[PDB]
């Protein structure tokens, strides 16, 4: 729910050096931008808390982003799968409702 | 075949008068046929541990298939709204093909009810709702009649939703005991079945299928890994099109089977056998000496029964060569017709234990094949060498015997 | 290269090279040893930004095969230092403006190897302790390097990747039919989707 | 399929007293993961 | 020692709300999320350390109610000790409720006529305060006339709701009709009251916090038992927040609340305020093995 | 002994992600669905058995004191077999199991319950 530039992400990561964080910690940038540390990784283990150094590959995933869907309407959309379902029937009955339920959750 | 539906009805959970049959087609079929909605009412509308599952039970002589669905939201009265599209079949059938269709119908109507309350507002009763914050019968009629007549439906229920059900037969999974020494046949013409949607490997396997190419030979010819060839051959077996066979040699121990009387009891087997085993012209192979106009059906029947368990094909051909020369019979086609009709079989050869210097990998796979008691065919395929060289290599490695089973 | 040449679809995977079939620019979003079976729903629900850091860099032979060379020399005038803006602020603003287009800050082993074959490369930017920064940025169009000292003379060298025989001229024109939501007939699109591209910006101005 | 395979997973001894149905004895206490696979 | 209790009513009568609040430890606000009970929901609940309560939370909807008296009549209504019929005062079909109760009484008289019928007029908080007692008496006269027709000379009723403490009193008096050795408990409690010289000693249960017996059986509140039960339930739910369990409570060195055993909680109100705490605690600990 | 290993053990009160009370509930049918086959399928789990229910009288079949109390109080006992056959061999596996094991076992159990509890 806030627009960060790429340089804004770089500056926020630069401010997050030599400082230890933990899971679900609400960081703040410019007293309005809200963060959430949902995952700290080290040697293949999801540690509860970790230390952020100079060579830490910090990523900025977006929980409110613009999305583009490109559905192919082809001759195969009305074809039947081996179980007995059309592919567009799958698209409108199991992909979109599940992804909207997941997005709401 | 597909079993016809006996009775379709739509149950619903009324928050005051309980579970009941809201709509049913044909009308009053359950009461006329003896089915009572007071014995299995706890399975049609169950507690929410059995919900969202394909409940199927037996009631007398009728097998009942249903997919109960329960939606949890504060909008509905009592925080729940349960319904069930129940399908009833006679017990003495197979309800396997209709099960994914019933599950998908229940799932689709659950999705629509969660989206825009298509099934709850159709009751036209505010008792289903909290009250503080399309015809089902025609749809059931169309579903029942279209699944009884056409096994398909494109039934519209709204401006953007349609009940699209197609019923497919259930096919057995293919074998897993397919190896590199088995030649695949093709009972169907695979040239006209190829379309744009095929696997790239299965496109390449099709030209090299003629009843005499081994699976490793197909893999090497089409530049394919043997594993994907195995999977593609399994897929072709899955549709009942390709049947495996044996590599044809002149050192085989072909013997009559228990179906050799089918060459007399089948009116259309010997007639095709006359035309099948004959060369198109007077071929020169029917003119070579032993050492230096179509065939009679009785001759073919006498030649089929002349094989025995221990007489190799070389000995049988050099013991019966005037008959296969005057009648102009192709011996490979002669054997292949008998193998295809399952009237003769092959006694496999087993090198059980008791030359150029081959490589370390060759001797390693030779030892691994010997330890697993593999046939001479598999050893010959893996070493890419004939039977005599394999026998000489084994005799150099140790004493052994051949079992013709 | 944007693809790997598979000899045949019928041959199987050689060892485990499928995990190596990853985009170079987005390679840093995955962890070091966590399997990819977990990051399936996360790509759908919570899409990831393009990372600031890039762990790949061309070798010595690639700079001597298809590349060119330019030079910059920027230093803020006496008008801007009336405000609280020194050469460090200008360097920060320049790295800020190098981003927002697709650039990625280079740090790792290959960048150090190229720097030695010519001292310390930087990822972030701290103005208190350090007083001379050197850090590389790379996109497929061009590769930048920015160096600074106490003199305030910022040196920028850009290695533009030369186009290969005008790929945007070898493609036929393709004008589809686009029907929007408020329309009722399939009208004609006003832009060619194939011939529109992210142009190389004039970074000097 | 001529291969013999009696696909069995367990047995129950469910009795119905006047105080409600109850389970008296089921022999295999293993979970679904070991039994199905 | 298995006791079969039957909990019947009409749809939405609040039977599962009673079962949840009294036994399953749910708050009054948490009964709104409860779903509709399909058929009969059995609940095996252990009271004290020897009694077990087989409470049968019946459906109460029209199909379930018609199924109970036709096909399951030989299963639901045999070996039954206590019937708890729940009546809703918001219902507009009161005559149908009385007819259903008459059918239930007829079946119980036919099969197990030694039972004890209790009726609870639930949801008596939507009605105004002036007409609660009058409505309860008006419905209780008809229910007693109906009850006396199908055997069963006695029928005890309680105005109940989940937004007050009358539910605890009603369920306590329902449960206490099944507790064995009540006379021995009364005699031992009277002996302890005489020994400790206490004004009134009340004995509870540790889990459900229902009244079991009292020493007496300055004018005091006649509804003090249910209020103490509600206060102790609220205090237990408050002490669950501190990641521990309630053990003892002393008020003004005059009101002693202590865990008498692993299944009972004593409520002792003494007469003299000058008794030290240790003597009362020691006398409580001496009687801990006596009531076992 | 493989059923009691640490990696292959579940609680006694839970049977295949279901509680014991719920399984005892839905495997105990009414009178109309008793004394016959009980081929119940949930999801790739065919709960199969032959329930034996007492008649209108106390007769199980027609031609310590807690033990006698339970003998006079029990009205139905069920031997439920859990099967997971493939979808192509359901009508074979369930039919052969019920034909060769379940029917004879439940009939012998009903007979021995009828004579001497
Ligand atoms: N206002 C009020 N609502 C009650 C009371 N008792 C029960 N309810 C309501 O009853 C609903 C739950 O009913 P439930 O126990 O499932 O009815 P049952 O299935 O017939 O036993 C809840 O939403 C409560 O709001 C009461 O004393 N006062
Ligand atoms: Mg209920």
């Amino acid at each position: 729910d806030c627009l960060l530039n790429r340089g804004d992400m770089w500056v926020l990561s630069s401010k997050l050096v030599d400082t230890c964080v933990f899971m679900d910690q609400r960081l703040a940038f410019l007293d309005s931008i809200r963060g959430t540390i949902k995952g700290i990784y080290r040697n293949g283990k999801k540690i509860v808390s970790g230390y952020i150094g100079e060579q830490t590959r910090i990523i900025f995933r977006s929980e409110s982003a613009r999305l583009i869907f490109l559905i192919q309407i082809t001759d195969e959309m009305w074809n039947f799968e081996e179980t007995g379902e059309q592919l567009f029937q799958k698209m409108v009955n199991s992909f979109f409702p599940k992804i909207f339920k997941k997005w709401k959750d | 075949g597909f079993v016809p539906i006996h009775t379709i009805f739509y149950s619903v959970f009324h928050p005051t008068e309980g579970s009941k049959i809201k709509y049913e087609f044909p009308p009053n079929n359950l009461k006329n046929h003896g089915i009572n909605f007071n014995t299995f009412k706890n399975y049609i509308i169950p507690k929410p541990i059995l919900c969202h599952k394909l409940i199927t039970f037996k009631y007398g002589t009728y097998r009942i298939v249903c997919y109960p669905v329960t939606i949890n939201s504060p909008i509905y009265a009592r925080n729940f709204f349960s319904f069930n599209f129940v399908f009833v079949f006679p017990y003495d059938c197979e309800t396997s093909p209709y099960e994914p269709a019933i599950t998908r119908l229940g799932k689709m109507f659950k999705v629509l009810e969660e989206q825009n309350q298509l099934l709850s507002k159709s009751e036209r009763d505010p008792v289903f709702f909290d009250l503080k914050v399309f015809s089902i019968q025609d749809l059931l009629m169309r579903i029942f009649q279209d699944l009884n007549n056409y096994s398909e439906c494109l039934i519209p229920i709204d401006e953007g939703n349609a009940v699209d059900i197609k019923i497919f037969p259930l096919l057995r999974p293919p074998t897993t005991c397919v190896s590199l020494e088995d030649v695949p046949l093709s009972s169907v013409n695979l040239k006209k079945i190829i379309d744009v949607n095929w696997d790239p490997t299965m496109m390449s396997i099709v030209p090299y299928i003629d009843g005499l190419n081994s699976i490793a030979k197909i893999s090497k010819l089409s530049n394919s890994d043997p594993g994907l060839v195995i999977e593609c051959i399994r897929h072709l077996i899955y549709y009942k099109c390709v049947t495996l066979s044996d590599i044809f040699q002149f050192s085989n121990i072909y013997a009559p089977s228990s179906l050799i009387r089918n060459f007399l009891t089948d009116p259309l087997m010997a007639s095709d056998c006359q035309s099948y085993v004959t060369f198109p012209e007077v071929s020169k192979i029917s003119n070579l000496p032993l050492n230096k106009f179509l065939p009679t059906r009785s001759c073919l029947f006498d030649l089929y029964r002349s094989l025995s368990q221990g007489q190799t094909l070389k000995t049988w051909y050099e013991s019966k060569y005037m008959i296969l020369k005057e009648n102009n019979i192709d011996i490979r086609r002669f054997i292949t017709f008998g193998l295809e009709k399952r009237i003769i079989y092959r006694c496999y050869s087993f090198p059980v234990m008791i030359m150029p210097k081959l490589s370390d990998e060759e001797e390693g796979i030779l030892e691994e094949s010997i330890r697993n008691a593999e046939t001479f065919d598999k050893i010959c395929v893996l070493l890419s060498k004939p039977k005599l060289e394999v026998e000489s290599y084994l005799n150099e490695l140790g004493e052994f015997k051949v079992i013709n089973s | 290269e944007t693809w790997v040449d598979i000899k045949s679809p019928s041959i199987p995977v050689s060892s485990e090279f499928a995990n190596e079939l990853l985009p170079i620019r987005w390679k840093d979003v995955w962890p070091k040893y966590v399997a990819r079976k977990y990051s399936k729903w996360r790509s759908f629900t919570t899409p990831a930004e393009l990372p600031i850091t890039i762990s790949d860099f061309p070798s010595k032979d690639d700079f001597d095969r298809n590349f060119i060379f330019r030079n910059h020399s920027v230093t803020l005038n006496t008008d801007q230092e009336q405000y609280n803006q020194t050469y460090k602020d200008l360097l920060r603003d320049m790295i800020y403006m190098r981003l927002l287009t697709g650039f990625q800050i280079c740090v790792g082993r290959q960048v150090e190897k190229i720097e030695l074959s010519r001292t310390v490369v930087n990822k972030y930017l701290d103005f208190n302790q350090n007083d001379a920064f050197k850090l590389y940025l790379m996109i497929d169009s061009e590769i930048h390097r920015i160096t600074c000292s106490s003199s305030g003379i910022i040196d920028v060298e850009r290695y533009l990747r030369k186009d290969e025989a005008n790929l945007f001229d070898q493609v036929p024109s393709y004008i589809p039919l686009v029907k929007t939501r408020y329309e009722s007939s399939f009208r004609d699109a006003m832009i060619d989707p194939l011939h529109v591209k992210r142009e190389s910006l004039n970074w000097n101005q | 399929e001529c291969l013999p395979n009696s696909c069995l997973l367990g047995v129950h001894l469910v009795i119905s007293t006047h105080s409600g149905p109850q389970i008296v004895y089921h022999y295999p206490p293993s979970n679904t993961a070991f039994l199905t696979n | 020692n298995r006791k079969k209790l039957l909990l019947m009513g009409r749809s939405g009568s609040g039977k599962s709300s009673m079962r949840s609040i009294i036994f399953s430890n749910y708050s009054a606000f948490d009964t709104r999320r409860l779903g509709a009970t399909i058929d009969v929901e059995h609940s095996h609940l252990r009271f004290l350390g020897n009694m077990t309560l087989n409470l049968w939370d019946c459906g109460g909807q029209d199909v379930f109610m018609e199924n109970y008296f036709t096909k399951q009549k030989d299963h639901i209504f045999q070996m039954v000790q206590v019937l708890i019929h729940v009546f809703d005062v918001e219902s507009t079909e009161v005559l149908k409720d009385i007819e259903i109760f008459a059918k239930a009484l007829k079946q119980l008289r036919k099969y197990s006529p030694d039972a004890k019928i209790f009726v609870l007029l639930h949801k008596m908080d939507l009605v105004q305060l002036d007409k609660r007692e009058e409505l309860f008496q008006i419905m209780m006269k008809n229910l007693s006339e109906t009850s006396s027709e199908f055997g069963f000379p006695n029928l005890i009723g309680f105005p109940t709701s989940i937004w007050d403490e009358s539910l605890y009193k009603a369920w306590s008096q329902i449960v206490c009709s099944l507790i064995p050795n009540m006379s021995n408990h009364q005699s031992n409690l009277k002996k302890f009251k005489e020994i400790m010289n206490a004004l009134e000693i009340i004995l509870f249960e540790r889990t459900t916090f229902l009244v079991i017996c009292s020493s007496n059986g300055v004018l005091l509140d006649p509804k003090r038992f249910e209020k103490i039960s509600n206060i102790m339930k609220n205090f237990k739910q408050s002490c669950t927040k501190l990641k521990s369990g309630f053990k003892t409570l002393i008020l003004n060195n005059n009101i002693y609340v202590s865990e008498l055993s692993s299944n009972m909680v004593c409520f002792i109100v003494l007469k003299d305020m000058n008794i030290p705490q240790e003597l009362v605690l020691e006398n409580i600990k001496k009687a801990k093995e006596f009531f076992q | 002994e493989i059923f009691f290993e640490e990696e292959n053990f579940q609680d006694i009160n839970k049977i295949l992600e279901f509680d014991n009370d719920f399984v005892a509930e839905f495997c105990s049918p009414e009178r109309e669905m008793c004394n016959t086959r009980f081929e119940f399928t949930v999801d790739n789990f065919c709960f199969l058995g032959l329930p034996i229910h007492v008649d209108s009288q106390g007769r199980w079949r027609k031609s310590e004191r807690e033990k006698e109390d339970l003998g006079k109080n029990m009205n139905m006992f069920h031997v439920c077999f859990v099967m997971n056959p493939h979808l192509i061999e359901y009508n074979k596996r369930i039919d052969d199991m019920y034909q060769f094991v379940v029917t004879r076992l439940s009939l012998l159990l009903r007979y021995v319950q009828s004579k001497t509890s």
